[PDB]
C-alpha cells in the first residue's frame, strides 16, 4: 500500500498512530 | 515476445497521454513568469488582459463583456489591449517571457 | 460423468 | 601442398597420421534438404511421399476423385542478395500436376467417364542456400536439428520409488510417429492394465477380447500347458524333464526323492508320472469343459480346480484334463488374474468399456465403438508407425515380417504383452531412454515435409467436401485447390517455429556450431521444467556423436548439444561415427560407420594405441571400451579403432590448443565464448593452432573458393576474375569464373561482412583454393582474435579477480577494433488527418540540423552523423490543439505561430557516432518518388549497366581467345584482319559459297548474342525499377546504414581460448608498462592467480608455444633484413620444420627461390604451429623450440618495472596468447533514466534499453532495504520513483525548486489490484 | 543432501 | 485496445471473455422472449454459466478456452495471481526511475566509501539537480534553457554535476540480492569511462568477479534517504557479516599474496643481522638495496597496548623480525601487538588482524586499516614478481613408481579372482580401496617435495627451508588453490564416478601438467555435467527456500 514500513526508521511513526489510535 | 515466456507485448506498450514532467514545469514557471510580468501594470489594465484571456478564471471574455465591467465601449477594450500588448514588448519587461518559446 | 456441455446437449 | 597452403605452412606437432578427412561441416542441412526437395522414384521421402500418403482422395459418395501425377519447382522471382535487399523469402513455386477422373454412376464403379489433366499452384517452398541457411523475411535463419525419441515400444520400470515398499513396478509404452499412445502397465497387485493415451487404467483382457480372443485362447497364448489323465484308474502327469528340476514320484524303478540329482535320474527318460490328487486342488482349469447329457458347463476357464470339480469331472466321464502353469519365479499367474479381475464378457462388453473411458459421459453404441476402436489403431489415416518406428518394434518383439506396415495388428500387442511378462519374469531389460539408439535425429526435411503434409490435409478435407456435391462439368482441377493454408503451414514452420533460429553471424565458428546443433526442445521434445538430471547427462554412446564439452552454461545445460566432428546420420536418423577395421591383426584404412546398437558388441581401440611399421598393435594388451565400459583388452580380440583423436569433441572444442590440459569446465566455457568473437579490422592468424581453422574457413562458406582452376586474370577489392584452364572447360563455354565480394554488408549481430582479395593478377590457382577471405579469417585460415604479448604477474591490483591490464599501444595500432554497421529506418505512413512527407522543412529546425540532408529530406552518403542529428525529415499532420491562457498571452505578446505539422522525423541514437554508407529508398507503387529516389534509381540502373557490360567483355574476350585457337590449329595471320575495321566485318561481300556460308552463320551468332543480352538487361531493369510491395498503410520507407569504429576501453569482455575471460580496467601507459632487457614492453598483464584454481593450465603451454615461434619469427626477420643468402634461409626452414618426431614431411628443397621467399614474409611476424587436440606438442618440443629462438627453456624473463626501473623479484612468465574481442561492449551495457517514458496499465517505467527503461527493484532488494531499516528509501522507490503519478510529478517539481522533499501518495498498481478484486464480486474497502 | 534437509526440518515434514 | 505502428490494434483477453459473456447473456434474453423448448434455454444457461466462470477464473470448470492464437485465455484470477500477477511483479517488486546499470571494473585507487560512476551515467541520473543548480546560480533563465545547457554538454555544466554529487550518496546493486550485503551506498567519484569501478574489499559482500558483471545504481532523492544511505547503507557502516559477526571486508587474492610473501623468512637473504633503528629504517634499507624484504634482522619497535579497562602502556625493545615485517608495522594503527605482524601472513592472520583492530580499537580505525593494507598488499604483490609457470608444477619420482606398484598388484589381484578365492564384490572394494590410497600417498609426496628446499646459509651449511613455489605460495597464503587442486595439477586426478553415483574401477592416473587422452577427459565431463547442472538446479531451490522463509 505505499506506506511507511513499521521498522527502523519509520517504526517510530507507526507507534504514533497507534498513540492516536488507542486516544 | 521472446524466447522466455515470461516477457509479453503488454509490457513493451507506452502511455503516450501522459505529460512530460519538464513540460509540466515549464506551465508552471511559465504561469508565474506571467504573473510576475503583469504585476508591472496597471490594475485596470492588467485586469483586462487577464479577463480577456482568461488567466486564473475558469471561463474566456471577449471584447463586451470585458467592456461591461465599467466602460462599455468595445473600442476602448481593444484599444487597452493594444496597449498592454505595446507595453509588454518592451525589452526591459519582455526578456523572461522571450525565453519560453 | 462429463464436464463439457456440449457432450450433455448432444 | 595448395597453393595457398603453400604460401604459409603451418608446423604441425601431431605425431599420429590421419587416415579420414573431416567432412563437409554443413552435410546435416544440405543432405537432409536435398531429402526433401529432389523427386525420388521409390516415394519414401519428402514432398512425394507425402503427395502419396495424400493423394489420391476419393469422394464419400464415389462419383470422381483426384490423382496426382507429377510435381515441379519453378523460377525464383528474386536472388537471394535480391531477397534479402527487398525483404522476402527466397522460395520457388510448387507446380503439381493432378488428374480430376469422373466416374459413370450408371456404368459399374471403376469405370473412367472423363479425365481431366491441369496443372496447380501449391505455394511456395522456401530454398535452402547453398551455405545451409534460409532467406525469411529477408533474414538468414537456420533450422535447428531435433533430438527426439524414435518411434516404437520402450520397456521401463518405476525403480521402486512409486509403491511403500519395493515392488518395483513394469510398464511397456508404444509411441508412434502420428496417433494414439498404448501404454500397459503393472500394479503393486501384479495385474497388467492398460491406458490409451494416459487415462484411467482398464485390466488388460480387454485390448485382446476386441482383438476376438476367448478366454481359452488367452490361456493358451500367455500360458504352458501341463496335462493329467486317468491311465488304469490312476492320475497320469506328462512328464517334461526341464520341469521338475514335496511328494512320492511314481515310476518305481527310478523313483525320485519323496516328499523329501534330476538329471542323473532323468537320463533314463519315462513318461508316466502319478500324482497325488492335493496336486490339482491348488491349481487352475485352463480349457471350458461341457456335458452333453447336462448341457451346462461344469467349469470354466481360469477356475481352482477343486475335490468337487473332480468328483463332477469323475462322473461325467472326462479323463484328460489340461490345467495352466503357474510359479514364483520363472512364470507366473498374472494374466489368469487379470482376467479374473475383469469384468468384460464378451467383445461387445469391451469395446463398451473403451468407449466410456474414451469418451465418458456419452451413450455408448456399437456402431460407434466399433469405428473410434478401428481408427484408434488399426486406421491408416490417424495411425502411422513410421519405417522408422516400424523397424524398432520389429528389433524389440523380435518380428521379421510387415516391414512395410505401419498400423498395429493382433501379433504386435499380443508380442509386447508377451516381452512384458517376460522381463517382469526375469527374462529380459528395460531400455536405456537416454541411449542414442533410442534417440533419434530429425532434421530440416523431415519438419518440412510433416508441415506439408499437415497441409494437404487441410485443403484435402475442403477437396473432399467439395467432389461430393455432384456438379462437375464445368469444374477443373485449379478451382479445387486453394494453396492458402498450405502456404500458411509452410511459412508457420519457417517463420515462427522454435527451431527456426535467427542465425548466429558474428564469426564463422558460429555460424558453423549454429548449423551443427541439436536440441532437445521444441515441437515433439523436452521443456525445460520437465527436464531431469538423467537426460542433461553425458551417456557412454555420445562417444564420437555429440560433444561432452561444448553445451550451453544455464538452464539449458545438456538440452543442446553439438554434433562430433566425423559425427553423420543414418538412413533412419541415428548418429553414427567412424571407425577403422582391425583385420588379422593390422590396423587397414578402410573405415566402417557404426551406431550406437552395432558398437556395443565390437571393442574399440583408441587412437592414442601404438603402432608398429606392418600395421599392427604394439602392447600386448590395449586400452578399448566394449558395452560402454573402458578397460585393457588383447590385442588379438580387438575389432577397431578410432579414426581420429579430435572424434569425440565438436569443432569449437578442436578450436582449442592444448585441450587435455584444461578442465572440462573451462572448456565448455572456451568453446562458448568463441563463438562470441568479433572480427576485427585486419585478422591475424593465431601462432599457436590446432589445424582445423582450414577447414571451418572454407565450409562456413565466408571466403570466395576457386570453383576452377587456371590464373587470376583480374584482381580488384570487388572484383575477381580467373581464366579457367583448358583441361576444365566445358565445351562452348566462355573460360571466364567472375567471383564478386561482398563489402561492408551488415550481418545479424550488426557487425561488418567484408571479402578481402588474397591473390594477385597473374597467379597461379587451383579448385579449392582460398581468392578471397571473409570476416575472421586470414589466408583461408580462421582467425578470431589477435596475438597478444602477455606477462603473467600482479599490477597493482589492476588485474584483481579477472581484470585485464591493457597498454596503450594496443589501442593505438587498432589491434581490437571493430566496425558494427546499424540500419536506421523511417516509415512514412498514411494517417486519419493526411498522409505523412518526407520533405525538409522541420518546423522550429534551423539550417545548422539541414546542412547534412538534401532537398528531399534524406542525408548525404558519407555524412559524419553524431547523435541527435537528423537522417531523415518527416513531418506528421496535426490536429488543433488546445492552447493554456498562458501560452494564449505570449503567442499574442510575440506572433510566432507556426505549428501545422509535428516533427516526428528519424534521428541519430545517442552515444552513437558514425558514417553514413547506404540510403534505400522504397516507394509504394502510386507514390510519387521524390528526386533522392530517383537519383538512386538511375545510380543502380547504371551500376547494373557497367557490370553487365564487363561481364560480357570479359566473357566475349574469352569467347573470341578460344576461338582464335581454334583457329590457329591451322594458322593464319590476324594482322590482315585487323586491317579491316571490326564492324566492317560485318560489311563484307563473299561470293563463294563456302565463305558466304561461314558469314550468314556469324551474323546470325552476333544476332543472338545482342538478343540475349538484351533479354537479362530487361530482367535486371524490371527487376530494379519496379514498385515494392509494403504494409498496407506504409507510403515510404527509407533506410540508413551507418557503420561505426568501436575502439577498446576498460567495461569490454576479452578471453582467449581456454575459458579465461576477463573486462578490460585500465589502459595503461607504454612507460608504465613492464619491460625487458631489450626494452620491449608487454602489451596485456594478466593475474597468474586465476590459473591454479580453475586448472586451465593449457593456457601457459600456448604462452610458451607463442613466445618460441614469435622468437623463430625474429629470427627470420632478421635474415631477411641483412639480404641474406637463400640458401641459409632453406637450411633454416628445414630445421625448423624438421624440429620434433612429426607426422609433416615438409621439403624446402622442392619449393622455388620466389615460394621460400614468400613463405618466408609470411613467417616474418611469427611461425605458426599446430598442436591438435590430444596429439598435442610435449614440453620436450616446446623447450626445443624455445632453444632454437634463442630463449630461456623456463619461458620466464627478467622484468623491469616500468615506473621505477627495477627489476622484479622474481622471472616472469612471458609470451604470446590469443586473445579475442567477446560481442560484451560497455557501449551496449550503460544505461542510465532519470524519467522517461511509463506504462499503460501498471503506470510505471518500461524496461530496457532500448526503451529506456529503469531497472527493477525486485523482492529481494526490498527485503534488504527492510534488513538496513532504511524506510524511507523504500517509499521512495515504491511510490514517488514507480507508480505514483502526482507524487513522481511533485517531486520532479520540488527537486527543481531544490526543496528535496516528497508526498507520497498511493500506488497505482494496488488502485488497479482493488479494481480487479472487485471484478471478481468480492467487495475489497478501506477504512477510515 | 544438504539443502533438501534444511528444508525438510523448516518445513516440520514427517519421517517416512 | 490500444493502436499499433501500421494499424494494428493490441486488445486484452478480458475483452474477449466480457463480449462471450454479453452475447450469451442477449442470447438467452431473446430466446426468453421468443418462447423456446427448454433444451434451448438450459444449454444457453449452461453457457452463461460456463462463460462467466471462464471469466473469473480460465481453466478451473474444466477445458480452457483459446483464443486465436490457440493459446488459453488469461482471466481476473491469472491477473491477481502467480509469479507474473500483479502482487510479485507490480507492487513487491517494481521498475523504478533515477536508476542505471554498467558493467563493474576495479578501482584499487579508490577508498572503502568511494565509487567510480561514469559522467555521462550521473549527468543523466542527476539531470533535475543539474536544472536546479543552473537555475538557482543563474547561468539558465529558464529551464528550457537548462535542457539546452545540458544536452550541449559545456563545461559549466561539468562543474555543476561535481558539486551536485558532492555529498551525495548513491546505492549499488548487484543481482542475486542474496543479503542486505548486496546493496550499499557509496560516494560517488566522477571517472572518464563507461564502467563502474568498485571497490576490492566490497567484492567479497556483492559475491562479485570482473568477468563481465553488471551493478545497477539508484540515487535516493529526498533528505532522509539521503541520511539513510550515509547513516546506515554506508559500506564503511556495514563491515561486518550480519550472519555471524566475523568481519566482511578481510582481504583475498592479491592483498593476501603481497601480505604472505612481504612477511616470509628466508635463510642467508641480503642484508642479514642488521640492526635496524625502527621501520623507517627497514624501509630506507629495503629501498637502498641494502636488504632483501626476507632478511633477518633485529629491530626496534615501539609497541602500545590499549588494554580491556582501556590503559594505554608503550614498551619500546628489540624484537627478531624481518625487514617486510617492520615496513607492514609501519602501517599498523597504535594500539595492537607486534606478535599480529611477526609471523608469515596468510588469509586467516590477516583476518585476525582486522578482527582485534575492530575489538580494540572501533570502527574508523579499522576502515584505516583495511585501506592501507589493500594498498600494501597490492603494491608489494605487483612488485614480488609472481608468476606461474610449467616448471613450478613439480611431479614426484614416487608417482610413476608407485602406480607401477599398483598396477602390478592390481594384475596380482586380478589373477588371484580368477583362481576363485573371492567375489566380485569383494574385488571391487579392494581394488578401489588401493587406488585411493594410491592417490593418497602421491598427493602427499607430491605436497612434500612441493613444500620445501635445501638452502646455503652464512655458515655454509645445508639448511631445510619452506619452498618459495609460485603455486605452493598461492595455496599456503589463501589467496587461491587448495590442496586437491594442486594433487589434480601435479599428482593423480584419482577416482571419478560414472554418472549414477559408481566410481569406475580404474581411476585417472595423469595429471593437468601431462595431459590427459579421450577416455580420461571424457570421465571428467561425466562428473562436470553432474555438477554444473546441480549447481543450477540448488540455486533455484535456495532461492525458493530462501522466500519462505523470509
Ligand atoms: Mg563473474
Amino acid at each position: 500500500v505505499g506506506r511507511l514500513i513499521p521498522a527502523g526508521t519509520g517504526f517510530a511513526y507507526h507507534q504514533d498512530r497507534q498513540a492516536k489510535r488507542a486516544q | 515476445i521472446g524466447d522466455d515466456e515470461d516477457s509479453h507485448l503488454g509490457d513493451f506498450i507506452e502511455d503516450t497521454t501522459l505529460e512530460l514532467p519538464l513540460d509540466s514545469a515549464t506551465a508552471t514557471s511559465l504561469k508565474a513568469a506571467t504573473r510576475d510580468v503583469l504585476a508591472g501594470l496597471t490594475p485596470r489594465e492588467a485586469k483586462v488582459l487577464r479577463m480577456r484571456f482568461g488567466i486564473d478564471m475558469n471561463t474566456d471574455h471577449t471584447l463586451e463583456e470585458v467592456g461591461k465591467q465599467f466602460d462599455v465601449t468595445r473600442e476602448r477594450i481593444r484599444q487597452i489591449e493594444a496597449k498592454a500588448l505595446r507595453k509588454l514588448r518592451h525589452p526591459s519587461r519582455s526578456e523572461v517571457l522571450r525565453s519560453f518559446l | 460423468r462429463t464436464t463439457d456441455p456440449v457432450r450433455m446437449y448432444m | 601442398y595448395s597453393y595457398t597452403e603453400k604460401k604459409r605452412i603451418r608446423k604441425d606437432f601431431g605425431t599420429r597420421p590421419q587416415v579420414l578427412d573431416i567432412p563437409y561441416l554443413l552435410s546435416i542441412q544440405l543432405d537432409s534438404f536435398e531429402k526433401f526437395i529432389e523427386q525420388d522414384p521409390e516415394g519414401q521421402y519428402g514432398l512425394e511421399a507425402a503427395f502419396r500418403s495424400v493423394f489420391p482422395i476419393q469422394s464419400y459418395n464415389g462419383n470422381s476423385e483426384l490423382q496426382y501425377v507429377s510435381y515441379r519447382l519453378g523460377e525464383p522471382v528474386f536472388d537471394v542478395k535480391e531477397c534479402q535487399i527487398r525483404g522476402v523469402t527466397y522460395s520457388k513455386p510448387l507446380r503439381v500436376k493432378l488428374r480430376l477422373v469422373i466416374f459413370d454412376k450408371d456404368a459399374p464403379a471403376g469405370t473412367v467417364k472423363d479425365i481431366k489433366e491441369q496443372e496447380v499452384y501449391m505455394g511456395e517452398i522456401p530454398l535452402m542456400t547453398e551455405n545451409g541457411t534460409f532467406v525469411i523475411n529477408g533474414t538468414e535463419r537456420v533450422i535447428v536439428s531435433q533430438l527426439h525419441r524414435s518411434p516404437g515400444v520402450f520397456f521401463d520400470s518405476d525403480k521402486g520409488k512409486t509403491h511403500s515398499s519395493g515392488k518395483v513396478l513394469y510398464n511397456a509404452r508404444i509411441i508412434p510417429y502420428r496417433g494414439s499412445w498404448l501404454d500397459f502397465e503393472f500394479d503393486p497387485k501384479d495385474n497388467l492394465y492398460v491406458r490409451i493415451d494416459r487415462r484411467r487404467k482398464l485390466p488388460a483382457s480387454i485390448i485382446l477380447r476386441v482383438l476376438g480372443k476367448t478366454s481359452a485362447e488367452i490361456l493358451d497364448i500367455f500360458f504352458e500347458k501341463v496335462n493329467f489323465e486317468v491311465k488304469d484308474q490312476t492320475l497320469m502327469m506328462e512328464l517334461v524333464p526341464e520341469r521338475l528340476r514335496t511328494f512320492d514320484i511314481e515310476a518305481d524303478g527310478k523313483v525320485y526323492v519323496e516328499k523329501g540329482h534330476i538329471r542323473q535320474l532323468e537320463k533314463d527318460g519315462v513318461n508316466f508320472i502319478e500324482v497325488p490328487v492335493e496336486y490339482i486342488v491348488g491349481k487352475v482349469s485352463a480349457k471350458d469343459y461341457v456335458n452333453e447329457a447336462t448341457g451346462e458347463l461344469i467349469i470354466t476357464a481360469n477356475q481352482e480346480i477343486s475335490l468337487e470339480a473332480l468328483a463332477n469331472l469323475s462322473q461325467a466321464g472326462y479323463k484328460k484334463l489340461e490345467v495352466l502353469f503357474t510359479n514364483d519365479l520363472d512364470h507366473g499367474p498374472f494374466m489368469s488374474e487379470t482376467l479374473r479381475v475383469d469384468s468384460t464378457t464378451d467383445r461387445i462388453s469391451a469395446l463398451v468399456e473403451i468407449y466410456r473411458m474414451m469418451r465418458p459421459g456419452e451413450p455408448p453404441t456399437k456402431e460407434a465403438a466399433e469405428s473410434l476402436f478401428e481408427s484408434l489403431f488399426f486406421s491408416a489415416e490417424r495411425y502411422d508407425l513410421s519405417t522408422v518406428g516400424r523397424m524398432k518394434f520389429n528389433s524389440s518383439i523380435g518380428r521379421e515380417d510387415a516391414e512395410e506396415q505401419g498400423t498395429l495388428d493382433e501379433v504386435d500387442i499380443i508380442e509386447v504383452m508377451k516381452k512384458l511378462i517376460s522381463i517382469r519374469n526375469g527374462k529380459g531389460e528395460v531400455d536405456d531412454i537416454d541411449h542414442l539408439g533410442n534417440r533419434r535425429i530429425r532434421s530440416v526435411g523431415e519438419m518440412a515435409e510433416n508441415q506439408f503434409r499437415v497441409g494437404l490435409v487441410r485443403v484435402e478435407r475442403a477437396v473432399k467436401e467439395r467432389l461430393s456435391l455432384g456438379d462437375l462439368d464445368n469444374v477443373m482441377p485449379q478451382d479445387l485447390i486453394n494453396a492458402k493454408p498450405i502456404s500458411a503451414a509452410v511459412k508457420e514452420f519457417f517463420g515462427s517455429s522454435q527451431l527456426s533460429q535467427f542465425m548466429d553471424q558474428n564469426n564463422p565458428l558460429s555460424e558453423v556450431t549454429h548449423k551443427r546443433r541439436i536440441s532437445a526442445l521444441g515441437p515433439g521434445g523436452l521443456t525445460r521444467e520437465r527436464a531431469g538430471f538423467e537426460v542433461r547427462d553425458v551417456h557412454v554412446t555420445h562417444y564420437g556423436r555429440l560433444c561432452p564439452i561444448e553445451t550451453p552454461e544455464g538452464p539449458n545445460i545438456g538440452l543442446i548439444n553439438s554434433l562430433s566432428a566425423f559425427a553423420r546420420c543414418n538412413e533412419y536418423g541415428f548418429l553414427e561415427t567412424p571407425y577403422r577395421r582391425v583385420v588379422n591383426g593390422v590396423v587397414t584404412d578402410e573405415v566402417d560407420y557404426l551406431s550406437a546398437i552395432e558398437e556395443g558388441q565390437f571393442v574399440i581401440a583408441q587412437a592414442n594405441a601404438k603402432l608398429t611399421e606392418e600395421g599392427g598393435f604394439a602392447d600386448e594388451l590395449v586400452t578399448a571400451r566394449q558395452k560402454g565400459e573402458s578397460g585393457l583388452h588383447p590385442r588379438e580380440h580387438v575389432d577397431y579403432m578410432d579414426v581420429a583423436t579430435n572424434q569425440v569433441v565438436s569443432i569449437a572444442a578442436s578450436l582449442i590448443p592444448f585441450l587435455e590440459h584444461d578442465d572440462a569446465n573451462r572448456a565448455l566455457m572456451g568453446a562458448n565464448m568463441q563463438r562470441q568473437a568479433v572480427p576485427t579490422l585486419r585478422s591475424e592468424k593465431p601462432l599457436v593452432g590446432t589445424g582445423i581453422e582450414r577447414n571451418v574457413a572454407v565450409d562456413s562458406g565466408v571466403t570466395a573458393v576457386a570453383k576452377r582452376g587456371g590464373v587470376i586474370q583480374s584482381v580488384d577489392a570487388s572484383r575477381i576474375v580467373v581464366k579457367v584452364n583448358e583441361e576444365e572447360l566445358i565445351p562452348g563455354e566462355a573460360g571466364i569464373d567472375i567471383y564478386n565480394l561482398t563489402k561492408y554488408t551488415r550481418s545479424n549481430q550488426n557487425t561488418c561482412i567484408n571479402q578481402r582479395p588474397c591473390v594477385m593478377p597473374g597467379e597461379p590457382v587451383a579448385r579449392g583454393d582460398v581468392l578471397a577471405d571473409g570476416p575472421s579469417t586470414d589466408l583461408g585460415e580462421l582467425a578470431l582474435g589477435q596475438n597478444m604479448r602477455i606477462a603473467f604477474m600482479p599490477w597493482n591490483g589492476y588485474n584483481f579477480e579477472d581484470s585485464i591490464l591493457v597498454s596503450e599501444r594496443v589501442v593505438q595500432d587498432d589491434r581490437f577494433t571493430t566496425i558494427h554497421i546499424q540500419e536506421l529506418s523511417c516509415v512514412a505512413r498514411d494517417t486519419k488527418l493526411g498522409a505523412e512527407e518526407i520533405t525538409a522543412d522541420i518546423p522550429n529546425v534551423g539550417e545548422a540540423a539541414l546542412s547534412k540532408l538534401d532537398e528531399s529530406g534524406i542525408v548525404y552518403i558519407g555524412a559524419e552523423v553524431k547523435g541527435g542529428d537528423i537522417l531523415v525529415g518527416k513531418v506528421t499532420p496535426k490536429g488543433e490543439t488546445q492552447l493554456t491562457p498562458e501560452e494564449k498571452l505570449l503567442r499574442a505578446i510575440f506572433g510566432e505561430k507556426a505549428s501545422d505539422v509535428k516533427d516526428t522525423s528519424l534521428r541519430v541514437p545517442n552515444s552513437v557516432a558514425g558514417t553514413v554508407i547506404d540510403v534505400q529508398v522504397f516507394t509504394r507503387d502510386g507514390v510519387e518518388k521524390d528526386k533522392r529516389a530517383l537519383e538512386i534509381e538511375q545510380m543502380q540502373l547504371k551500376e547494373a549497366k557497367k557490370d553487365l557490360t564487363e561481364e560480357f567483355q570479359i566473357l566475349e574476350g574469352g569467347l573470341l581467345a578460344r576461338v582464335r585457337s581454334v583457329l590457329l590449329a591451322g594458322g593464319y595471320t590476324e594482322a590482315k584482319l585487323s586491317s579491316i575495321e571490326r564492324k566492317k566485318w560485318l560489311e563484307q561481300t563473299l561470293e563463294n559459297e563456302e565463305l558466304q556460308n561461314q558469314l550468314e552463320q556469324l551474323a546470325e551468332q552476333y544476332d543472338e548474342l545482342k538478343a540475349d543480352f538484351d533479354k537479362k538487361f530487361e530482367a535486371k531493369r524490371r527487376k530494379i525499377t519496379q514498385g515494392d510491395d509494403l504494409a498496407p498503410g506504409v507510403l515510404k520507407i527509407v533506410k540508413v546504414y551507418l557503420a561505426v569504429k568501436r575502439r577498446i576501453q576498460p567495461g569490454d569482455k576479452m578471453a582467449g581460448r581456454h575459458g579465461n575471460k576477463g573486462v578490460i580496467s585500465k589502459i595503461n601507459p607504454v612507460e608504465d608498462m613492464p619491460y625487458d632487457e631489450n626494452g620491449q614492453p608487454v602489451d596485456i598483464v594478466l593475474n597468474p592467480l586465476g590459473v591454479p584454481s580453475r586448472m586451465n593450465i593449457g593456457q601457459i603451454l600456448e604462452v610458451h608455444l607463442g613466445l618460441a615461434a614469435k622468437g623463430i619469427g625474429d629470427k627470420i626477420n632478421q635474415m631477411i633484413k641483412e639480404q641474406q643468402e637463400l640458401a641459409k634461409l632453406r637450411e633454416f626452414l628445414q630445421k625448423v620444420y624438421d624440429l620434433g618426431d612429426t607426422r609433416q614431411r615438409v621439403d624446402i628443397s622442392e619449393l622455388s627461390d620466389e615460394d621460400v621467399r614468400t613463405l618466408a614474409h609470411n613467417l616474418r611476424a611469427g611461425l605458426p604451429v599446430a598442436t591438435p587436440v590430444f596429439d598435442g606438442a610435449p614440453e620436450s618440443s616446446i623447450k626445443a623450440m624455445l632453444e632454437l629462438a634463442d630463449l630461456p627453456a623456463s619461458g620466464q624473463l627478467t622484468l623491469f618495472d616500468g615506473r621505477t626501473g627495477d627489476a622484479f623479484e622474481r622471472p616472469v612468465t612471458v609470451g604470446y596468447m590469443y586473445m579475442l574481442k567477446l560481442n560484451h561492449l560497455v557501449d551496449d551495457k550503460m544505461h542510465a533514466r532519470s524519467t522517461g517514458s511509463y506504462s499503460l496499465v501498471t503506470q510505471q517505467p518500461l524496461g530496457g534499453k532500448a526503451q529506456f527503461g529503469g531497472q527493477r527493484f525486485g523482492e529481494m532488494e526490498v527485503w534488504a532495504l527492510e534488513a538496513y531499516g532504511a524506510a524511507y528509501t523504500l517509499q521512495e522507490m515504491l511510490t514517488v520513483k514507480s507508480d505514483d503519478v502526482n507524487g513522481r510529478t511533485k517531486m520532479y517539481k520540488n527537486i527543481v525548486d531544490g526543496n528535496h522533499a516528497m508526498e507520497p501518495g498511493m500506488p497505482e498498481s494496488f488502485n488497479v489490484l482493488l479494481k480487479e478484486i472487485r471484478s471478481l464480486g468480492i467487495n475489497i474497502e478501506l477504512e477510515d | 543432501g544438504g539443502l533438501p534437509r534444511v528444508a525438510d526440518l523448516f518445513e516440520a515434514r514427517k519421517p517416512k | 485496445l490500444v493502436p499499433l505502428d501500421g494499424g494494428r490494434f493490441a486488445t486484452s483477453d478480458l475483452n474477449d471473455l466480457y463480449r462471450r459473456v454479453i452475447n450469451r447473456n442477449n442470447r438467452l434474453k431473446r430466446l426468453l422472449e421468443l418462447a423456446a423448448p427448454d433444451i434451448i434455454v438450459r444449454n444457453e444457461k449452461r453457457m452463461l454459466q460456463e462463460s462467466v466462470d471462464a471469466l473469473l477464473d480460465n481453466g478451473r470448470r474444466g477445458r480452457a478456452i483459446t483464443g486465436s492464437n490457440k493459446r488459453p485465455l488469461k482471466s481476473l484470477a491469472d491477473m491477481i495471481k502467480g509469479k507474473q500477477g500483479r502482487f510479485r511483479q507490480n507492487l513487491l517488486g517494481k521498475r523504478v526511475d533515477y536508476s542505471g546499470r554498467s558493467v563493474i571494473t576495479v578501482g584499487p585507487y579508490l577508498r572503502l566509501h568511494q565509487c567510480g560512476l561514469p559522467k555521462k551515467m550521473a549527468l543523466e541520473l542527476f539531470k533535475p539537480f543539474i536544472y536546479s543548480k543552473l537555475e538557482t546560480r543563474g547561468l539558465a533563465t529558464t529551464i528550457k534553457a537548462a535542457k539546452k545547457m545540458v544536452e550541449r554538454e559545456e563545461a559549466v555544466v561539468w562543474d555543476i554535476l561535481d558539486e551536485v554529487i558532492r555529498e551525495h550518496p548513491v546505492l549499488l546493486n548487484r543481482a542475486p540480492t542474496l543479503h542486505r550485503l548486496g546493496i550499499q551506498a557509496f560516494e560517488p567519484v566522477l571517472i572518464e569511462g563507461k564502467a563502474i569501478q568498485l571497490h576490492p574489499l566490497v567484492c567479497a559482500a556483492y559475491n562479485a568477479d570482473f568477468d563481465g558483471d553488471q551493478m545497477a545504481v539508484h540515487v535516493p532523492l529526498t533528505l532522509e534517504a539521503q541520511l539513510e544511505a550515509r547513516t546506515l547503507m554506508m559500506s564503511t557502516n556495514n563491515i561486518l557479516s550480519p550472519a555471524s559477526g566475523d568481519p566482511i571486508i578481510v582481504p583475498s587474492q592479491d592483498v593476501v599474496l603481497g601480505l604472505y610473501y612481504m612477511t616470509r623468512e628466508k635463510i642467508n637473504a641480503k642484508g642479514e643481522g642488521m640492526y635496524l633503528t625502527g621501520p623507517a629504517e627497514a624501509e630506507k634499507a629495503y629501498r637502498t638495496k641494502t636488504a632483501e624484504l626476507h632478511a633477518r634482522v633485529k629491530v626496534r619497535i615501539t609497541e602500545t597496548i590499549k588494554h580491556e579497562n582501556g590503559k594505554l602502556t608503550t614498551e619500546t625493545k628489540m624484537i627478531d623480525t624481518t625487514v617486510g615485517r617492520a615496513m607492514l608495522w609501519q602501517i599498523v594503527p597504535k594500539g595492537l601487538p607486534y606478535s599480529l605482524v611477526n609471523q608469515k601472513l596468510g588469509k586467516k592472520q590477516i583476518s585476525n588482524l582486522l578482527n582485534e583492530a575492530y575489538r580494540k580499537l572501533g570502527l574508523k580505525d579499522t576502515v584505516i586499516f583495511a585501506d592501507q593494507i589493500m594498498y600494501t598488499g597490492f603494491a608489494y604483490a605487483a612488485l614480488s614478481g609472481v608468476s606461474v609457470g610449467i616448471d613450478d608444477m613439480v611431479v614426484p619420482a614416487a608417482k610413476y613408481t608407485e602406480i607401477a606398484e599398483a598396477e602390478e598388484e592390481v594384475r596380482e589381484i586380478q589373477e588371484q579372482f580368477q583362481s576363485g578365492l573371492v567375489t566380485a564384490g569383494e574385488r571391487y572394494n579392494k581394488v578401489i580401496d588401493i587406488w585411493a590410497s594410491t592417490n593418497d600417498r602421491v598427493a602427499k609426496a607430491m605436497m612434500e617435495n612441493l613444500s620445501s628446499e635445501q638452502v646455503i646459509n652464512r655458515q655454509g651449511e645445508q639448511e631445510k627451508q619452506e619452498s618459495f613455489n609460485s603455486i605452493y605460495m598461492m595455496a599456503d597464503s589463501g589467496a587461491r588453490g587448495s590442496a586437491a587442486q594442486i594433487r589434480q595439477l601435479a599428482g593423480m586426478r584419482g577416482l571419478m564416478a560414472r554418472p549414477d553415483g559408481s566410481i569406475i574401477e580404474t581411476p585417472i592416473t595423469a595429471n593437468f601438467k601431462e595431459g590427459l587422452n579421450v577416455l580420461q577427459y571424457f570421465i571428467s565431463t561425466h562428473g562436470a555435467r553432474k555438477g554444473l547442472a546441480d549447481t543450477a538446479l540448488k540455486t533455484a531451490n535456495s532461492g525458493y527456500l530462501t522466500r519462505r522463509l523470509v
